[PDB]
């Protein structure tokens, strides 16, 4: 058959709620870059939306980025604004271009995501280091054998200076090492924590560190024989970051007990009045902090969701604090919070998503006007068919009218609730009303417009519909899922008692249970050719059901997290598989098999849904947004012959006027072919070699023998291949001229057994030496 | 604890200067492989000219450690011998530790001074492993001279 969606990056999706700050860089000094899931460019002083880097169509590629979700580590500038650089939460680090967004370099190597990630001073050199607990040193080549420096255990927080040599480093696993750029070596660890080292700051001269120890150390940089000059105690809970200021007359620190404080006589004090301060520090605790590039704000980044602007109490800068300025959003992360339900018209023009304190109106991309009642998340949403209204259900167990026109409402539809509403649709002319409660009965409500006794627009409940006492192990009376028969005949319910009842419209007769659940179940739907029945339950396994009982079809059992919601398609060909492992699954209706597996997915996805066109893919989330969809002994004669030409081109080197074998003396690896050799059968690879290879070997023997070298080789080895070799052949029967070789013997042969008789001698007194207190000892 | 750490970035840092203090700091600290690659340093070139204690003089002054063994006091003495029981088995190490002995024979007296732990087991189990190197080196030097003797 076939089937939308599409395998490539994007589908003009709004997924990105640009959100969650952890860092930012700082740009033309009027402008900012951010850290958000995605990079973002806002202005320093105005906050609006200047530009945006994220997926869509790069100048000259497909399926590339500007930038990505599953949140950014890092975010800086370079200092000639030439170079974006970001780390993601993957370990691939990626840069961009400045003026367009199409990617330059990728870098990988990285076993995990980035912890640290700086350009140095010199700009040639972009140092990272990750959490597999590493540095890796990058070159605008990508030097990656410069330098990698590991002794750690933990990732690692501070880092460089301003010289080119003599690096510093602390780390999170509770330690300061120093080392040398010139030939790296630990001289010396100071310790101080005893767990992770949040922050880091040098001021201009003082490095103080920040970590779980609540307190503060002062260290200097001309350091050795560790120089400590005091610390700063109990700031109230852990220290998080800390921050220098621009001119290098002030340092703020921050932490996660909701204040920041800087020192001034800097000093080792705080020596300024701070009530002049209206804009009171921050509600969530922040992650990062940077002083503003205009010289008279202060900029903060926190874990709301959001990042914002304030100023420090001074005479140069603005003495208070102002209220903090957000960026034009588009709705989207103006608002406050994630998205647990969603709804659909019948238009494909209104598309309501809700959170914590809002409601959002959306086209496709553009956003009209927002409603603001909520008291909680909505676990459901539903408009009218017609989308002229829209009914909220709270988490109060409350239900809410909602116009489509402005942000008031109209009326509040009756709490007879005590528990939060799980579910709730529409007929299809909707005016007909059932919902989800823990209540033990099913409530129909009516709708009409308010011209009347009875109330269409409040809803006057008159019907009431209760048997809801089957008695079960499980639980006996709460609804999850209940779902109107398309032709108007029945009504299907989910129920805690690992079944499902099918009753017509009007008073209680049976149809049909269904039952064979090990987990309770989540969802459940009809098709629009309403003979077979689709049902989702908490054991990871996709049921289908016709019109049998405990005769299994399939069980549609391949998953490992738990089941959000599994839903048919708008004319019930294809059903789809959102879950809590970040993945969006495709399923034929008429067939068992998949045809697409859509895994774009970082965060949770809560819910997703379809609207009748089937031309868009509208999906909940957990950041809030939505994704729209569509042999050596020949080694031995090169190694002679090879040395050999070594020692007679040295021979007349200026007495009369290669890169590898391996060493500064190529005899080492002479040796070193018989260290690498094994103990049997190597005087099959000895007894090739002719009479030449004897006197070009005797040289490397009184190479060694004058260079006095034990280290490499021993003296059983090389009396053993001569030995081996007198053995062989020979002395007179390879020459009867008296020669300079022959008389190198003689004197070679001296020097070993001289030195061979100077350990056998030291022995020979060491064991004697031995025996004669253990006989006094008795 | 803290100087402890600290102590072996110092037994790093002193490896690439001396060995006397880096002998008797290793021989405080853990850990002895490290102690054997600086005596396979120091003590490993053939050499036999000017006068030493245990082999250590080179052109950088190693006969502090010829002073260093006879300001020792038992404990590592023992703690070391118990390592020239581990360096005796295998070949060519056992030389290694042939070096203290002829060291330590010359620098305390024969009660080992009078404090002495039980070191019965030690002492007995050297020996065997000496007469044994002791044939070896018999068989090369009986046969070194052969060669130059046929011409």
């Amino acid at each position: 058959a076939a089937a939308f969606g599409v395998i490539a990056s994007n589908a003009n999706c709004v997924w990105i709620p640009a959100s969650s700050g952890n860092s930012n860089g700082s740009g033309p000094g009027q402008l900012i870059t951010s850290a958000l899931e995605d990079v973002n460019i806002w202005d320093i002083k105005t906050g609006d939306l200047v530009s945006k880097l994220s997926d869509g169509l790069p100048p000259g590629a497909s399926d590339a980025r500007g930038a990505k979700p599953a949140e950014c580590t890092y975010l800086e500038a370079h200092k000639d604004t030439d170079l974006l650089a970001v780390g993601y939460a993957d370990g691939v680090i990626k840069v961009w271009d400045l003026m367009s967004k199409t990617v330059l370099l990728n870098f990988n190597g990285h076993k995990a995501a980035i912890t640290l990630l700086q350009f140095d001073g010199t700009g040639t050199r972009l140092i990272s280091g990750s959490k597999d607990s590493n540095i890796i040193v990058w070159d605008l080549v990508g030097e990656v054998g410069l330098y990698k420096l590991r002794s750690h255990k933990d990732s690692i927080t501070g880092f460089w200076c301003q010289g080119e040599d003599w690096l510093i480093s602390t780390s999170k696993d509770g330690m300061i090492k120093l080392w040398d750029l010139k030939t790296h070596q630990c001289i010396e660890t100071h310790i101080a924590h005893t767990g992770e080292c949040w922050g880091l700051a040098v001021k201009d001269d003082l490095l103080i560190t920040t970590g779980t120890d609540s307190q503060v150390k002062i260290w200097k940089l001309d350091i050795e024989n560790d120089k400590m000059g005091g610390k700063l105690t109990e700031m109230g809970i852990f220290e998080k970051q800390s921050k220098q200021r621009g001119l290098k007359i002030e340092f703020i620190t921050n932490s996660s007990d909701k204040t920041s404080f800087f020192y001034i006589q800097y000093s080792s004090f705080i020596l300024h009045p701070f009530q002049t301060i209206r804009s009171l520090y921050k509600i969530k605790s922040a992650s990062w902090t940077t002083v503003s590039s205009s010289k008279l704000e202060l900029v903060l980044t926190t874990s709301s969701n959001t990042i914002e602007y304030y100023s420090i109490p001074y005479e140069k800068r603005d003495p208070t604090s102002p209220a903090p300025l957000k960026t034009h959003t588009i709705e989207l992360q103006g608002q406050r919070t994630d998205v647990r339900s969603i709804d659909i018209s019948d238009d494909n023009k209104l598309l309501a998503t809700a959170s914590n304190g809002s409601l959002k109106i959306w086209n496709i991309k553009t956003h009209k006007c927002i409603r603001t009642f909520e008291c909680g998340y909505a676990l459901t949403c539903k408009f009218l068919p017609g989308g002229l209204l829209v009914i909220l259900g709270t988490r109060n167990g409350e239900l809410q009218l909602f116009d489509l026109a402005s942000s008031s409402l109209l009326d509040t539809i009756e709490d007879a609730h005590d528990a939060a509403i799980w579910s709730l649709d529409l007929t299809s002319d909707g005016k007909r009303l059932v919902t989800g409660s823990a209540d033990k009965t099913v409530k129909f409500w009516d709708f009409k417009v308010e011209n009347s006794l009875v109330p269409g627009t409040k809803n006057k409940f008159l019907p009431v519909l209760k048997l809801h006492h089957d008695t079960t192990l499980e639980l006996t009376d709460d609804i999850l899922c209940v779902r109107v028969s398309p032709d108007d005949r029945y009504l299907a319910i989910s129920l805690l008692d690992n079944t499902v009842k099918v009753f017509f419209l009007d008073s209680m007769k049976f149809y049909l249970s269904l039952y064979g659940h090990k987990l309770p179940v989540l969802s459940i739907d009809i098709s629009f050719d309403s003979k077979m029945i689709i049902t989702s339950s908490a054991d990871k396994n996709i049921k289908i059901w016709g019109l049998d009982f405990g005769d299994c079809h399939k069980s549609l059992f391949a998953h490992q997290d738990s089941i959000m919601n599994v839903k048919f398609l708008p004319q019930s060909h294809n059903f789809f598989s959102c879950s809590k492992d970040a993945v969006v699954k495709y399923w034929d209706g008429e067939k068992f098999e998949c045809i697409q597996k859509l895994y774009a997915h970082q965060s949770e996805v809560w819910a997703l849904a379809v609207a009748t066109d089937g031309g868009f893919v509208v999906s909940s989330s957990h950041d809030h947004s939505i994704r729209i969809w569509e042999k050596a002994g020949e080694r031995l004669m090169e190694a002679l012959d090879l040395g050999i030409a070594e020692i007679e081109g040295l021979e007349a080197y200026n007495r009369d006027m290669v890169l590898i074998a391996v060493n500064k003396t190529p005899e080492q690896y002479i040796m070193d072919t018989l260290l690498r050799i094994r103990m049997s059968q190597l005087e099959d690879a000895l007894m090739v070699m002719p009479f030449s290879y004897v006197l070009k070997f005797l040289k490397f023997i009184d190479t060694v023998m004058q260079n006095k070298t034990l280290l490499h080789s021993h003296l059983p080895l090389i009396c053993k291949n001569l030995f081996f070799i007198i053995k062989f052949n020979h002395k007179e029967l390879v020459s009867q001229k008296n020669e300079e070789l022959k008389l190198q013997i003689n004197r070679v042969k001296t020097e070993l057994r001289s030195a061979l008789k100077s350990t056998e001698d030291d022995l020979g007194f060491n064991v004697q030496g031995l025996k004669f207190v253990k006989q006094q000892w008795n | 604890k803290l100087q402890v750490e600290q102590e072996q970035s110092l037994q790093n840092y002193m490896s690439k200067g001396d060995w006397t203090n880096a002998f008797l700091l290793a021989m405080t600290l853990d850990h002895p492989m490290r102690l054997f690659n600086v005596l396979k340093r120091a003590l490993g070139e053939s050499r036999s000219r000017q006068d030493t204690e245990e082999g250590k003089i080179e052109v950088i002054f190693n006969e502090e450690l010829d002073q260093a063994i006879s300001i020792l006091n038992d404990e590592q003495l023992i703690l070391l011998m118990k390592r020239c029981r581990d360096w005796n088995t295998n070949a060519k190490t056992h030389t290694i530790a042939q070096r203290t002995i002829r060291c330590i024979l010359m620098h305390h007296n024969i009660a080992k001074l009078s404090e002495i732990p039980g070191m019965v087991k030690i002492v007995d189990a050297i020996i065997p492993y000496t007469q044994r190197h002791f044939t070896r080196v018999d068989n090369l030097v009986e046969q070194s001279y052969i060669l130059d003797y046929a011409l």
